[PDB]
């Protein structure tokens, strides 16, 4: 999650 | 908006404009790497514009240079912003290619297009040229993915201006744009990724509008305290049904009944509150004798000493429309002093004068046809107009929740947008379930505002577990999904 | 090094040094992601010198922020470069907090460590203040992850220049450093992640230094066409053993018969020939009658005869070292026009005059304790002494395979690093299974290089495969291992 | 002794001796729920005696009333004390059945028979109605449970004075006895458990001598440090063999390798040496002119001379036993400086004298038969002798491996107890690996009592992996399993 | 572990 | 791999 | 069961 949100 | 986000990164915090969009690149190729798997394969064929979501776009390219088959960069527009001009280049210092005339034949060379024309400046419809080789990329059957908006979509509003690029993959910034929530958008943008390029987390979270969450759904849900009675859980009322319709109070009871409310009574004309215990006899459906199976002015009395032993009154659902049901609805509204969950026909009779001299809360539940006719304009008008619909809560005092495949649900000062749901809710009797939902989670204790966020969500995701195909879901077998939606959230 | 291409990227491909900055801070994040999970209920302490590692550090720091239950810097250095400067200010614009004195109990309110004091810009022994920290570090048992490379590793060698951090990850940006490769340095790394955070392609492959990978052993692992005889495999003499070393011609000949080679034949003193078709009667163990037990100028024109009908002569293991053994393989190597791979007391006896006069390729295989003796140095200023290895293969005209823990394997040219293996190959026999294999391969067509290239990633990692503890690995065992290894590259 | 630990645990620290015996007999219910499962269904019979075991037996048997089918005691001592009499007093006023009269038949009546009848406090031979009862119990088929010993093992020696029960079960307070550990005790106990009923950990850990556990090996395993070369794990000699006793060499050296040695070399007679390299041609095998094939005076200065370049020397296996070896032995200890592993024929012919001479360690590895010779004494007089075995060893300065189904381990001031292994290690060749194991480990840096403690075990432990019917387990794949042993271990 | 070594 | 090498 | 009850 520290990059994307789904 | 996200243009004010990336101005104060760049100019109060020190962020170099260069280093977003260094971010929001890599992003892009890290996203496509999790899709596609392995990106060593395949050829990728960037299309840019001379604006900075072009400027990310040979941000990907340059990423790719010496990793992939082939890249090849079409570079489509005018004049470069300087950061899309520094990046142009960094893409060919790096020895990349870049073409400046799109030949229609050149998709048959590469497997994904990659999508950086147009982002969130799009301004106006597209015309020309630019027409023609999105309209080239949707008949190509590659792989799409779109730099931050799918280019056509208006980023505000989900609107496709003129025509716009179907993605398989849309990689955005910061946060979800309004234009991959809203339809026609929403479709356009395929799978979305929300990638963090660096900008502070108080400015990403100053947003005042939001997608309705899992997680903010479970952090809303009441406790369940063991020691409990029935009373602990409130008690609804629920004004419905009609000779006409005698299924919609029973559909509503039940949803009520679903979301964990301790007491559920119906208010239907008799014979037909007898439907409702027939299906579901932990229902109390209470016989209101009316005169030509509606009610009226005549029943006012009855319905206000009904509503005096419980927390939230919802009305609505199958009551009928004609002038002595608009009589005895605002009558009764004006008068009840009890939180309102207003739906259906109490919508299409209601006064909203009446919902400005209430001193009690009030949701109303309309599709964009009832909210059509609740305003006076058109369907095309009100569907999808979330500060239409922000306007109506803050003027009125309520809570506004305008169904359709993303529900709007404000109040005037926050609105949340909700995704969950299928075409299986596009039946009769949909409706009448989430208006027992909203009306039971008040009586739970949450606000009118918090019950129509949680309802709207469950709502949706109940219709997604139906086992077979979504065409033949009916409201009864949602309502068996309610609880299992539940226990999926938790 | 990295330094150059570091210039070269910013200065001549335009590549903004905070965009090089940033890449790598992300890297890192990304990196304890993948190592930790979820980051978010992990506390952050991060150390950060006055350089660009510290400057990389603050870029770790301030993509934390708001993401994690919480960060905190300690200034370590004086001065800041100017990339450490900018990111220092954006962090704290960010909000983060820095403190710039160590408090030894600081450690007890964080789960993670990251290490950015020195990177490779280290110069000199680590004392004082800095050398506390690290030492209060490595007794804390919190999870290390340094940036770049360890804090006290020189990353030209893998020394620890009085004290080091040891690291459970670290990461790096662009290529592995030596100091990564070589021991201790290679110990205190911990496991190794290597980030792509910019470099052009083409500069990060003008690299002259390697690490042997398993793409390249598969890449260069001789076709066995289907077509084929034992002719097509080649032919190996194998000149070994003496009264007191038996074993020793038993091991080479069957390295060379495990990597594939059509026919082997062993030279060795009568009665000790026998041992080895005992034990495996696949081989050919000419008897060579000696006055004592061991070769010496009576048996050299016999063994010039055998060496006419092979491809490649290995010689050396077990051979014993006296006088008559020193002038047997030393006018053997001078006459010789066959590829020669040169082992053990081979390496004891041998003039290096010889190889220089040597028309024909030439592999030596010495430990450190052999390498010192042939150069007439210290164990310690050979070991892992990579330049001294390139030269001495260089001056020579030969490839030169320095076994440890890592291999260095050098033409003067091309130096690869080999880091399979483990501690069940500190053991007699194991060196003369290797001698044995890259015969077997130069045999079957390889160039010296590619051979020894091979042949040693391949003996480690059949020592990996071995099922029980390692310490209990034999020779014999290693050799039953390497079809395995074998399959397993493809 | 825990007779003293009981002591000081009441008399100084102030527990109430009721309080152990409370928990004594409670930790026996426990231990029969863990082997019986619900003991509910189950009808106990409890022999006590007088003493404090008996007392230890009534608690039990008091715990018992009411929760289980049915309990007896029959009572068949003649006085109590102080606390068998509280707990015969509790147990009657709980409603609790005694008898004191032995009937043969009521064993039909049981399940379960606890055995209180003596503990520690046993003194003597067992005869009369003590002993019949005894008989009757073993006879009876019952599962039976022996609180703290079972009746009739003396608990130092684990001697059977005349007659003791044979238990299933055996539960024991504080720490084993020497009579669970050595045979015949070790067999009649069956299975121990070890309760803490509250003895301070202090005096639990003053006790001098100890059984060798999984915890304690892995504790003494040497590292294996990746920076690591052959010259790290050390170098054995080894001088074994003989014309006669060829086979003996080749399994001592594989026993070094095998427990990961560096190096290995056997001195054993020509042709005899040829022997081990053919069948392990990692090791080294140094041919020794003998005259008639066996080691005598004139091999001295060649043994010395190979001694200079090894760290430690095991010496004896298939020697031989004559006049000429005992000569050779008794001179070449008389002047090695270096650590001695001392077997089978080299203690045969040792000259007892010279152990008291050498500045150097030595560790001695007899079998019974061969301390009996070696101390003049009786097969009988010195089996399981555990203080002889400590008077020899620090007399002569030694470190004593008294083998057998439990083996001893002392160097006069530490006494380990050895419990793995199985009868396949009662035959020809188990020893000669032992010699070489614990050579092995000498040389990777463990003290003589460390190495020989670590081999005991995990050569016993090896025994027990090999996958088929112990009886047919051989050296040869002992060997093999030690690897196997030392990966478990871990 | 507490009460019983095996 | 297109960010890390392992 | 001897010394719980759950
Ligand atoms: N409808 C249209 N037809 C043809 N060209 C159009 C266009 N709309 C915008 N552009 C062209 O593309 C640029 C926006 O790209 P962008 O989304 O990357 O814009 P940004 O650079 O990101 O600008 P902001 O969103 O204002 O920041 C415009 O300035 C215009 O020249
Ligand atoms: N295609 C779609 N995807 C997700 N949700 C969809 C949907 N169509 C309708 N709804 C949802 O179903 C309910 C319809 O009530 P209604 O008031 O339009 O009419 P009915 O009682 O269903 O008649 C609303 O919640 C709407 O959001
Ligand atoms: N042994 C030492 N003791 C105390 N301080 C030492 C030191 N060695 C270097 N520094 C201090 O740290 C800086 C290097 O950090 P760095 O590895 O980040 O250096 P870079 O900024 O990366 O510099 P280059 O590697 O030359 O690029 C040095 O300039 C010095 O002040
Ligand atoms: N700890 C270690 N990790 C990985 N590899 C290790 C190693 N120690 C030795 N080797 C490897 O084993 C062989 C020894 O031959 P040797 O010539 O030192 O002596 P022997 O024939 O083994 O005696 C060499 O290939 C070395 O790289
Ligand atoms: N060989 C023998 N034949 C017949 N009776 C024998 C006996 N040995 C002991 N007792 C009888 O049992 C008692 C020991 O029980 P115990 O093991 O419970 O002794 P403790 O009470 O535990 O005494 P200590 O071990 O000294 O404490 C003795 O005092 C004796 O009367
Ligand atoms: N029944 C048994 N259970 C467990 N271990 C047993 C055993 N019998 C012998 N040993 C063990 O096997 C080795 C025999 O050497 P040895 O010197 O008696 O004679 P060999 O070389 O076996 O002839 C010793 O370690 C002994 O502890
Ligand atoms: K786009
Ligand atoms: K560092
Ligand atoms: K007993
Ligand atoms: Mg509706
Ligand atoms: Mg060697
Ligand atoms: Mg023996």
């Amino acid at each position: 999650a520290w990059l994307f949100e789904a | 908006h996200m243009k004010e986000i990336d101005e104060l990164t760049i100019k109060e915090y020190g962020v170099d404009s260069r280093i977003l969009m260094e971010r929001a690149g890599i992003s892009v190729v890290l996203a496509m790497e999790e899709e596609l798997g392995n990106l060593s394969d395949y050829r990728f064929l960037v299309l840019c514009g001379g604006g900075n979501n072009g400027g990310d776009g040979f941000v990907v390219a340059r990423n790719l240079l010496g990793v992939v088959k082939d890249v090849l960069v079409v570079f489509l527009g005018k004049k470069k912003t300087p950061d899309c001009e520094y990046n142009y280049g960094l893409y060919k210092k790096f020895g990349g290619k870049v073409v400046e005339q799109f030949e229609p034949s050149i998709l048959n060379e590469f497997d994904v297009v990659v999508d950086a024309i147009f982002g969130t400046g799009l301004r106006g419809e597209i015309t020309g040229e630019y027409a023609e080789i999105i309209n080239l990329v949707n008949k190509s059957g590659k792989v799409v993915v779109s730099v931050d908006v799918p280019s056509g979509i208006d980023s505000n509003t989900g609107k496709v201006l003129r025509t716009a690029v179907k993605a398989d993959l849309t990689v955005t910034f910061g946060v979800p744009k309004i234009g991959h929530i809203l339809f026609p958008g929403r479709d356009l943008t395929g799978k979305l990724k929300v990638a963090n390029i660096g900008h502070p987390v108080h400015l990403i979270n100053s947003i005042n509008r939001y997608v309705i969450t899992r997680e903010m759904v479970r952090s809303l849900l009441p406790e369940r305290p063991r020691d409990s009675h029935k009373g602990t859980y409130g008690k609804v009322l629920i004004i419905a049904g009609s000779r006409l319709y005698s299924g919609a109070p029973v559909l509503s009871g039940m949803g009520s009944l679903k979301v964990g409310t301790g007491l559920v009574k119906l208010a239907v004309p008799f014979p037909q509150n007898l439907i409702a215990t027939s299906r579901f006899p932990e229902l109390i459906s209470v016989p209101i004798d009316t005169e030509k199976g509606f009610f009226s002015l005549q029943n006012l009395q009855e319905c206000l000493e009904l509503s005096k032993d419980v927390d939230v009154v919802a009305i609505g659902p199958g009551l009928g429309n004609n002038e002595h049901v608009r009589e005895f609805v605002n009558e009764f509204l004006k008068t009840l002093e009890k939180p309102a969950v207003i739906d259906a026909d109490a919508i299409n009779v209601l006064d909203t004068s009446v919902l400005k001299e209430r001193k009690s809360p009030a949701v109303l539940t309309p599709h964009p046809g009832e909210m059509a006719r609740l305003v006076k304009k058109t369907v095309g008008d009100v569907k999808y107009n979330y500060e239409l619909a922000e306007e109506f809560a803050k003027e009125n005092d309520c809570v506004l929740v305008l169904k359709s495949a993303t529900t709007i649900v404000t109040d005037g000062e926050k609105t949340l947008f909700n995704i969950t749901g299928n075409t299986g809710l596009s039946k009769g009797g949909s409706g009448d379930v989430l208006t027992g939902m909203i009306a039971g989670f008040i009586a739970q204790g949450l606000s009118p505002l918090e019950a129509s966020t949680v309802s709207v969500y469950l709502h949706g995701f109940a219709a997604e577990l139906f086992e077979q195909d979504e065409r033949g879901l009916t409201a009864s077998e949602l309502l068996r999904l309610i609880p299992e939606a539940i226990r999926r959230l938790k």
